[PDB]
Parts: C-alpha cells; sequence; structure tokens
C-alpha cells in the first residue's frame, strides 16, 4: 500500500504523493511537460488549468465554458494548445488566448 | 431612515409636489396651512380626498405641498391630486398592501382624476 | 444562352430565399 | 370556480419511448411531463393525473395491461394504474435510465441504468393482494449486475420470461438468466463495428438477432455467428429496430427519416420510406405484428403504419415553436392554435388529435380568431397577411395584407364578420378592411405607438385599440362620426378583453395591474394590481432573485368566462390567475408546469447546481453528443424570436394565450410544454344547493319507488346535485310525466336542467326521451329563457349544441334514406 | 454549508489583443525607445 510507500521512502517525494479534489466539472485529462515541472489538468466540461504541482503554483484556471475534448502542452510549459468543442485554441502561460486553430475542426486528439 | 414619499400632481400648467412624511396630521400647502389656500369656493375640492378616505388615515402623516404655475382652479386639481397620490403611495411603501387597494378603490370609484391625470389633446375629426 | 442566364436567376433566387430568411432570424422577426 | 385538470392537449409526443397497449388499440405516448394515452380504435384521449418532474425518459407495462411505470431523467421513477387512472407507487433509480423492459410474465422486470443491469420483482398492487394496501417500500431487487462496459441501450426478454438480453452502447450484446440454469454460462454476442441498437429473440430461443447502429444485423446461433448480414443505406446509421418474433420481421428506423421492413428468417426487404426529415427516435411494435409506431424526437411526429395494408393509421404533429393564440369553435368543440412555427392548426377537444394543419402563412403566425358564426377562421401573420380561412372546406377566402409592407401582430374581426381590424409593431396605425368586399376600409390614427391588443365588442359596436402610447381607445367606427374616446393608462397596455355582454372592458397593463372599464360611460370601475399575484421566479440566466424579475410580473393575455364573473390572466410565468370582477379578488391561481427541464419553475432555484464555472445546465455540452448533426451549433448569436438555428435548452415557461371553453367547465392555457385544458372537476366533490336533513338517496329513491311524486323527486335530486341520482330519477319518471312535471317545475333550477338535458342529448341513447325534455322545457319556460338570454346564453347554448348535432348527424341519413328508398320504389 | 462566491458579470474571455509587447513589431518598439531616450534626454537642438 502507498501508507507503507510514504513511510518507507524519503519526505521530499513523501511530500509527492498528493491527490486533489475535483468533482463539479467532467473527467479530468491530465498531461505534464516534458521535464514533469507543469501539468494541465483539462476537465471535459470546460475546466482547464495548467499548474507548477510541487510548488503549489497555479500558473493558470481558465474556465472556459463549453466541452473540452484534449488539453497538452507546446514546446515548454509557457504555451498550451487544448481542443476545444469545434476548434482548438492555443493559449500562453497567463491562459490568456492568443490564437484559435480554425483549420482543425473537433480535434479529439493531438500529439505535439 | 425617515418614512418619505414624494409625490406630484398635474393640471394644465400647474405642476404641485407633495412630500409625505411620517407626522401628526398637518398639510401644509406653501408653507400656509391647507384649510388657508386656494380662495374659499374650491376648498371642498380641496377637502375631497380628506373626506373620502376620512381623517383617521390622515392622523400618522405630515403633507407639504409646493405649488407652482397655471390659475387657480388648475392649482387646485394639482393639490387633490397630490394629496390622493401623497395617501396612496406612503401607504404602497409602508404600511400593509391591502390597505392600498383600498385605499385606490375608494378614490377611483370617486373620480380617477385623483389618481390619473389626463390632459386633453385636440380632434382633428375625420 | 438564356439556360444559363435563367439558371443563374433561379440560383440567385435560392441563395436569396437562404439568406433573407437568416436575416429576418438575426433581426428576431422584426422584418418587413 | 373550482378548476383540475382535464387532458393535455396540442402534443402528441415529446422525447420518449412510447407503448401500445396489449389490446392494440391504445396509444401510450410521452408528451414532456406526462403521458397521454389515445384510444385509437375509438378515438379518445386521456391524460393520466401525474406530472414528473423532468422529460418522460420511459414507459413500461405489464402484460396484464393495468400498471405503468413511467421513467423522468435521472431515474425518477412511477407506476400508475391504468384501468382507474390513479397513481400508485413513487421510486427513484438513482443512475439514469436507459433501458427499461418489463417481462412478459408480468414478474419481473429489469432496468438498464447507466451501466448497472438491476432486475426487480414488480410490486404487487392494492388490486392484487386480498385485503391490502400500499406497501412502503415495495420494490425489492432481484438481482444486479455490473459486468458490462459502457451503457445499455436496449433490453429484450424471452417468451417465457427466463431469459434477457441486453444490447450495448459499447459493441456487444448479453445473454442472461434470472436464476442459474445447469448447462447455461451468461456470455456475450461479439463484435458489430459501432454498437447495438436491439439483440431480439425469436419464437425458437436459438438464433438470437442483434441489431447494430451502423447498419449491419446478425444471427447468431450456437454460440458462433450464422449469418451477418448488413444493408446499404447512403448517409444515415441505425438508430431504432424491433422485432416481431411471431411473424418474423423486423422495422429500422434511421437517422434520415425513413424506415425499413424486412421479414427476417432471412434477410428479405418487404418494405421501406420516409416519413420525416429529422431522425427516427423510438419505434415499438403491436402485439399483434399488424400496426407499427414511429416516434421522430425532434418534431413531434407520432405515427402508427400498417405495414400490409400500406397506410398511416395515424401521422400526428405537435408544434416544434411557440404558440402564439388558441381560440374555441362557438360549438366549443375544438380549439384552433397557432405557432412561431407557422401552421395554424385546428385540435379536436375530444379524441386528442389535430383535425386540421393549414400550412399557408410563413414565418409566424401571430393571431387567431373566429366570428360568431365558426365557419371562418380570421387569422394574422408577422408574413404581413390576416389569412380569412373557410373552415367548412378548408381553404381561405381571401388574404388581406397593407400597402407598404407590414408585419401584423394583433388582430380582431367584427362577430357579424364583415370588418377586419389588424395592427402591427412597424407602423402604429391601425388598418381595417371589409370581408363582403376585399379591399381595405379605412387606417385609423390616434395612437403614439405600435398598437398591442384589438378587440372588437361581442355586440359589434366598438372597436378597442390597446397601444404603448399607454392608452387605450373606443373606436366608434359604424355609425356616421367615426369618432374615438380614449382612456389614459399608466403604462404601456398588453392585452385587452371584453365582458360578454358588451358594457365593460379590462386591459392588462405592463406594471402587471389590471384595471376594469365602463364602455358606454366610460370611465374605470375597478381594478387589480397583480404583480404579485404572477411572479412565477428565477429563470436560469436571472442574477436577480425570482421575486425581483420585472418581466415575469406581467399579464400577457386576459379574458372573461362567459358568465362573465371570472377573468383569466396570464403572462410570461407559472401562475395562471384567476380574478373576478364584482368583488376583485383572486379566486384561484395555478402552476402550469411542474417541469423541471422547463427553465422558469423553481423559484428558489437551488445552489447544488451551480458549479464554479456557473449553472451546471448552461455548460454548452453539445460537443458530448455521438452524431454530427447533434454536434453542430447552426445557431444564430442573439435571436430571441423564431430562428431555425435553436439551439433551446431548457425553455421557459410562459403562457401564451388562454381562453376559456363557450360551453362551461373548461379552460385553456397555450403553454410552453403543450396545451392545457383546465376542468371544472365535479365527479368526486359532494355540493349540494340547498339541502335539508331528510334528504338522502334512500329519500329521493324512496319518493322514486315507494310514492310516486316525480316532481319532488327530481327537485330532490337536484337539491343533491349528485349524477347517479338525478340520471336514476331522470330515467326513471315517464315520458308522459314530463309535461306535469316541467308544467309545474321551479324557474331558478331550470338552467341547471338545461345543462344536464344537453349532456344526456349528447351522450345518452334516449334521443326522443331528452328531446322531449328540451321541447317541454323551452315550451313551459319560452318567455323566461327569452327575457333573460344573458343570464341562460350559456345554457342555451349548450342545448343547440345538443339539438344540431342530432339535427345533422342522423336527419342526413333519414333524409338519404327515405328519399333513396322512395327513388328505388319508384324505379 | 456557506452562502457561496459570487460570479462576476460581465466576464469576457482572456484574448491578447491589440497594443501588447509580443504582438507589436520591433520597428515599432525600436521606435518607441527612440522616443523615450529623445524625451529624456531633454535636448533642443540648435545648431550653430
Amino acid at each position: 500500500r502507498q501508507d507503507e510507500i510514504v513511510k518507507e521512502v524519503a519526505v521530499e517525494v513523501a511530500q509527492k504523493k498528493f491527490e486533489l479534489k475535483l468533482t463539479e466539472l467532467g473527467p479530468y485529462t491530465c498531461e505534464y511537460s516534458r521535464n514533469g515541472r507543469d501539468l494541465i489538468l483539462a476537465g471535459r466540461k470546460g475546466h482547464v488549468a495548467t499548474m507548477d504541482w510541487r510548488e503549489g503554483k497555479l500558473g493558470c484556471e481558465l474556465q472556459l465554458g463549453e466541452t473540452v475534448r484534449d488539453a497538452r502542452f507546446l514546446h515548454n510549459n509557457q504555451f498550451f494548445a487544448v481542443a476545444q468543442k469545434k476548434y482548438v485554441y492555443i493559449y500562453d502561460h497567463n491562459g490568456v488566448e492568443i490564437h484559435c486553430l480554425r483549420k482543425h475542426v473537433e480535434v479529439s486528439h493531438m500529439e505535439f | 431612515s425617515v418614512q418619505a414619499v414624494q409625490v406630484f400632481g398635474k393640471k394644465k400648467n400647474a405642476t404641485a409636489v407633495a412630500r409625505c412624511v411620517q407626522g401628526k396630521g398637518l398639510i401644509k400647502v406653501n408653507g400656509k396651512p391647507l384649510k388657508l389656500f386656494a380662495p374659499e369656493i374650491l376648498r371642498a375640492k380641496l377637502y375631497e380626498p380628506i373626506l373620502i378616505l376620512g381623517t383617521d388615515k390622515f392622523a400618522d402623516v405630515d403633507i407639504r405641498i409646493r405649488v407652482a404655475g397655471g390659475g387657480h382652479t388648475s392649482q387646485v386639481y394639482a393639490v387633490r391630486q397630490a394629496i390622493a397620490k401623497s395617501i396612496v403611495a406612503y401607504y404602497a411603501k409602508y404600511v400593509d398592501e391591502h390597505s392600498k387597494n383600498l385605499l385606490k378603490q375608494e378614490l377611483i370609484q370617486f373620480d380617477r382624476s385623483l389618481l390619473v391625470a389626463d390632459p386633453r389633446r385636440c380632434e382633428p375629426k375625420k | 444562352a438564356d439556360e444559363k442566364l435563367r439558371r443563374d436567376e433561379e440560383e440567385i433566387k435560392r441563395m436569396w430565399k437562404e439568406i433573407s430568411a437568416k436575416l429576418d432570424a438575426l433581426s428576431s422577426w422584426h422584418y418587413k | 370556480t373550482n378548476f383540475k385538470f382535464s387532458n393535455l392537449l396540442g402534443t402528441v409526443y415529446c422525447r420518449g419511448n412510447l407503448l401500445f397497449s396489449p389490446d392494440g388499440t391504445h396509444l401510450f405516448s410521452p408528451v414532456g411531463n406526462r403521458v397521454t394515452v389515445f384510444n385509437l380504435v375509438e378515438n379518445k384521449s386521456y391524460t393520466f393525473p401525474f406530472a414528473h418532474r423532468k422529460n418522460i425518459s420511459r414507459i413500461g407495462l405489464t402484460p396484464q395491461g393495468n400498471l405503468l411505470l413511467s421513467i423522468d431523467e435521472d431515474g425518477q421513477a412511477i407506476l400508475t394504474n391504468v384501468p382507474r387512472r390513479v397513481v400508485l407507487y413513487h421510486f427513484s433509480f438513482k443512475s439514469p435510465v436507459t433501458a427499461l423492459a418489463f417481462s412478459p410474465s408480468g414478474r419481473h422486470f429489469v432496468v438498464g441504468l447507466k451501466r448497472k443491469i438491476e432486475v426487480w420483482h414488480v410490486p404487487s398492487t392494492p388490486d392484487t393482494n386480498e385485503d391490502g394496501d400500499l406497501e412502503f417500500a415495495p420494490f425489492v431487487r432481484h438481482h444486479t449486475h455490473m459486468q458490462h462496459f459502457d451503457d445499455v441501450r436496449h433490453l429484450e426478454w424471452s417468451s417465457d420470461s427466463r431469459f434477457f438480453l441486453s444490447a450495448s452502447k459499447d459493441l456487444t450484446a448479453r445473454i442472461w438468466s434470472l436464476d442459474t440454469e445447469e448447462g447455461f454460462v451468461p456470455t456475450v454476442l461479439s463484435g458489430h463495428r459501432q454498437g447495438v441498437v436491439g439483440a431480439y429473440f425469436s419464437k425458437d430461443q436459438e438464433t438470437i438477432y442483434t441489431v447494430s447502429k451502423d447498419g449491419a444485423v446478425f444471427e447468431w446461433k450456437y454460440w458462433r455467428i450464422v449469418n451477418k448480414h448488413f444493408f446499404m443505406q447512403n448517409a444515415a446509421t441505425l438508430r431504432c429496430a424491433a422485432y416481431h418474433a411471431e411473424s418474423n420481421l423486423l422495422v429500422a428506423g434511421f437517422s434520415n427519416g425513413i424506415f425499413g421492413l424486412y421479414e427476417m428468417p432471412d434477410f428479405n426487404l418487404i418494405h421501406t420510406l420516409s416519413i420525416s426529415q429529422n431522425e427516427i427516435d423510438f419505434v415499438t411494435i403491436n402485439k399483434s405484428g399488424e400496426w407499427l409506431a414511429f416516434g421522430a424526437s425532434k418534431l413531434g411526429q407520432l405515427l402508427v403504419w400498417e405495414w400490409q395494408s400500406e397506410s398511416y393509421i395515424l401521422k400526428q404533429q405537435g408544434h416544434f415553436d411557440a404558440m402564439n393564440s388558441l381560440v374555441y369553435s362557438p360549438d366549443g368543440q375544438r380549439i384552433v392554435t397557432a405557432a412561431d412555427d407557422g401552421k395554424i392548426k385546428v385540435w379536436d377537444v375530444e379524441s386528442g388529435f389535430c383535425i386540421v394543419t393549414f400550412t399557408e402563412h410563413t414565418s409566424g403566425v401571430t393571431a387567431c380568431e373566429f366570428a360568431k358564426k365558426g365557419s371562418v377562421l380570421f387569422t394574422a401573420s408577422l408574413d404581413g397577411s390576416v389569412r380569412a380561412w373557410d373552415l367548412i372546406r378548408y381553404r381561405n377566402f381571401r388574404t388581406f395584407t397593407a400597402p407598404e409592407r407590414l408585419s401584423f401582430t394583433c388582430m380582431a374581426v367584427d362577430p357579424s364578420g364583415e370588418v377586419i381590424a389588424a395592427g402591427s409593431i412597424d407602423s402604429f396605425d391601425i388598418h381595417i378592411w371589409s370581408v363582403q368586399t376585399g379591399q381595405l376600409l379605412d387606417r385609423l390614427s390616434g395612437h403614439e405607438g405600435p398598437v398591442s391588443s384589438l378587440a372588437f365588442a361581442p355586440d359589434g359596436s366598438v372597436l378597442v385599440s390597446g397601444s404603448w402610447d399607454r392608452t387605450a381607445r373606443i373606436w366608434s367606427i359604424f355609425s356616421r362620426t367615426q369618432t374615438s374616446e380614449p382612456l389614459q393608462l399608466q403604462s404601456d397596455v398588453l392585452d385587452v378583453a371584453f365582458r360578454p355582454d358588451s358594457k365593460q372592458i379590462a386591459i392588462s397593463t405592463l406594471d402587471g395591474q389590471l384595471t376594469f372599464w365602463s364602455v358606454s360611460e366610460a370611465q374605470q370601475v375597478s381594478g387589480v394590481d397583480g404583480r404579485r399575484d404572477v411572479s412565477g421566479g428565477r429563470r436560469i440566466t436571472d442574477r436577480r432573485t425570482a421575486a425581483n424579475v420585472a418581466g415575469t410580473k406581467n399579464f400577457n393575455t386576459i379574458r372573461y368566462s362567459m358568465d362573465g364573473t371570472c377573468l383569466l390572466a396570464g403572462g410570461n410565468s407559472k401562475y395562471i390567475c384567476l380574478y373576478s370582477t364584482t368583488t376583485m379578488v383572486l379566486l384561484k391561481k395555478f402552476t402550469v408546469s411542474v417541469n423541471l427541464s422547463l427553465s422558469g419553475t423553481q423559484e428558489f432555484l437551488n445552489s447544488k447546481l451551480m458549479t464554479e464555472a456557473g449553472p451546471v445546465g448552461l455548460l454548452d455540452d453539445q460537443g458530448e453528443a455521438s452524431d454530427l448533426e447533434d454536434r453542430i451549433d447552426r445557431s444564430l448569436p442573439g435571436s430571441k424570436r423564431g430562428d431555425p438555428g435553436a439551439r433551446k435548452k431548457f425553455p421557459e415557461v410562459r403562457v401564451s394565450g388562454v381562453a376559456f371553453s363557450p360551453t362551461g367547465n373548461s379552460f385553456c392555457a397555450a403553454s410552453t410544454e403543450g396545451l392545457l385544458v383546465y376542468s371544472l372537476d365535479n365527479t368526486v366533490q359532494f355540493d349540494p344547493f340547498d339541502l335539508n336533513m331528510e334528504i338522502t338517496p334512500a329519500s329521493t329513491l324512496a319518493v322514486l319507488e315507494k310514492e310516486k311524486d316525480y316532481l319532488k323527486a327530481l327537485v330532490m335530486a337536484f337539491r343533491l346535485n349528485e349524477a347517479g341520482l338525478i340520471t336514476r330519477v331522470y330515467q326513471a319518471i315517464p315520458y308522459t310525466d314530463i309535461g306535469l312535471v316541467v308544467e309545474q317545475f321551479p324557474t331558478v333550477y331550470v338552467p341547471r336542467l338545461l345543462r344536464f338535458v344537453a349532456a344526456q342529448t349528447e351522450q345518452s341513447p334516449h334521443m326522443e326521451f331528452c328531446l322531449l325534455w328540451i321541447r317541454a322545457l323551452i315550451d313551459k319556460h319560452g318567455p323566461w329563457l327569452a327575457a333573460n338570454r344573458g343570464k341562460v346564453d350559456v345554457e342555451l347554448r349548450v342545448v343547440a349544441r345538443a339539438v344540431a348535432k342530432m339535427r345533422d348527424e342522423i336527419r342526413r341519413l333519414a333524409d338519404e334514406n327515405v328519399y333513396m328508398v322512395d327513388y328505388l320504389l319508384n324505379q | 454549508g456557506v452562502a457561496k462566491r459570487t460570479r462576476k458579470f460581465a466576464t469576457v474571455k482572456r484574448i491578447i489583443g491589440k497594443q501588447d509587447e509580443r504582438r507589436k513589431a520591433e520597428a515599432v518598439k525600436k521606435a518607441e525607445e527612440e522616443k523615450r531616450k529623445k524625451e529624456k534626454q531633454a535636448i533642443r537642438e540648435v545648431p550653430q
């Protein structure tokens, strides 16, 4: 059990065994960066959030309304892309919409 | 935090304000009391809302009326409209809602010109 | 040819029924 | 006075599974809240007493067709008693119910939840057990198993009710028991392409059929597959399928409105045709195998189809947009209603069907009216036109319009229907045409705003205009002085209604207040401030509270009753508001909708809904859909009145128009979720007239059988006001003694007797008896009826209804028979 | 339990918009640097 692992294993990573309770807005897609320093959790009812999970630094939590198919970071943890109900929008680190991608319609899966 | 009601009244050009607050029975029209305004032969038309509604409805309020414009007759109709709307409006906002509807019924069963002023346009006949 | 003129005219009437219906729907039926 | 809920009317179908009776002659059709049965071999409809909280998801029936289990969304269950139309058990499945199959042995039912398969014992009812009542928690559960992987679309039992079988949403079907068999292991029917919409048994339970969503239908034997066979279809996917195992036939309804019909021991097309432009939602199939029933869920579109005599026994549809007006014929037997769909259609009060649908307007029909006559249906629309329909020939006389293009929103025809008034929002003059000429007689002046309610007097001497110049107007046309007489009001006039004697008129104005005016000497006589009486509070997208929204606090439409005593009043709200005229008191108030997939129902809407995005019923989840035309949002941004786009989730609660029935005891609300009729319920509630201590049914029947005094027994049974006793003494006195009783009968029970013998003429098989009653009553009570003529004007017209549905229904036949036999006997 | 946190009213999506830094052109940005250096360095150039 992870009570046995969290006890028998060092305290800096015993910090890293955490949980996070978000009931109301759908099943939560998650994706890290490729250094592991940030994660998006997308929520299919709309709720998309970018965070630094170790230091608890919530870089963004955008609400976004309509449904969400997939979220993913780009080359850094500085831009991310989310596949919406109809288009795929990409966003800056502050969660500000830099641009809507119109040529990709009802994208269901993404890979960078 | 006082119980204050502002109310207007109209005729041809005479416009009258009346402020009705929580008082002790007085009605003063341009400073002078109500039984002194509007030369003698029309004070019955001043009193018409009072002795429709009964003075027991008025023994808890104070009505302060400023009247401007018009002639004597139009100032009388502006005053009595401001009286009637003043008490209906005070009983709208401060005492219960049933008593408003009862006062509107008494005034409307007498004459609707105590509440709604109907100014005359003209008739260009066909 | 008159077949081209009348084919163009019928396609333009189809376009105006579709577009004019969408305009009255945007105005929420406050048209003439 | 005392109005309960009669039939919902004007929608044949909404979302939901529909079902036949086991006799085959009753169709169980879900409307939004409720379930309407309509008797189909003898057309007569009825709605049940209950009303769910959400839209009906499903209905199941016991094989002895006496017990009906309905499901609203999120599993909110009911089961009611259909022979005695009473509501019996409440229940709640906790998941939403996506499949439901009641056992053919009347013993179990399997429900398929969002993945769960729970088989339940059916509760024994007080009609079943000997000295038994309602239990507390009557549903006991036999099994539950969640060994599936996705949703369960369909459930189909065996014939002997020992196996049942589940059509997935993943890809598969599964065959399951009720108790452990000795050579059976519960097993899985393998891969389709998309996911099975059905999986049906035969009679011989060896081959199992299974019908997917991508067209393919497989036959399995013992456990591999004996022959998979598809069928082509161009741009559509298979969305419903029903299989009659006795007659070996499979219907299959699709996404493009077409259904195919296939005899299947081997794949063999009987037939196919298209019924809608939209998808086919639900297929049920008769116990005989002769009638097929198809529900298309987007429009109304309920239809029943004879598959061998290829013919529509039923093809009915509601309104797919908001209604705008209803009226009644002066007979009182049919209500007509217009909508923003573009059609004006004519509904029969009995039998629950539309008898006509007129489609010659475009773009939404505002108003709708009759004359005195009931022959001609004058209607008005935003097309710009007032169409004057001929209702005996089902086609229009004359479509009037204005010289400059308008869009009329209000309409009033003279009672002697030779003068038309209409009025618009674009112009703010009022246009009057002449019917017996065809031209435009005048356009009339006076208003400083768009005239928003027009009404002629039932005398027909006075037109009355109510306009957004906060004013009303008496238009005295017909004499040599076409004069006006304004009524300076306080706010924007919403409505105008006449007292049926033309001496008094009521206006709704935008405050929420009604007021009452003399017409001869124009002078306000009375008035209601009804702002608090009408507040059906807190739609979603209200960040304001329920009692602060100005916008549900005004009456759109008002009517008087046929006596002239009570008013109906109703607005963009939840409460219909029934006032009086003499004492001005609110008599009664009705909650239109209990629904919760409507919007304006709950004032004090609960905070469990409000997620950290907003209301959870406001998140656009259209991308959570597996079909392309469901996913595509082809709406226009910011359209209030009719658009083809129509996302249309959570419509609000309005009444779009009330009107009283011309015969007594009924009531119409043109609301959003149908067309509700309320009726003065009289068969449960005891209500005497002037009654003493001795007067029992033993006393009425005592002076009926022991010492026969027919006048005292008749006034005695009236004086109880019990229908069984007045029927007993009515069919007890003889047709010689009728003229004795009526020749000496009290004058103040006469219109009760006229209404009773009118109902007995129209309903009981006693022609010359009841016509002798009417003959005696009008012969003796002639000067009284002619002298009063307004006090009794409804009683004389329910009688004239009865003696003209007798004069035209059987004496056309008597004339045609006597002159036909006169010819064939002349040779 | 507790009266919940009130939503705002006129909320719009955060879009990048005109007159930023990272959208704005580099030569326009050098024009802004020239105008600032010539605005701070207050010099009325009168050649002799």
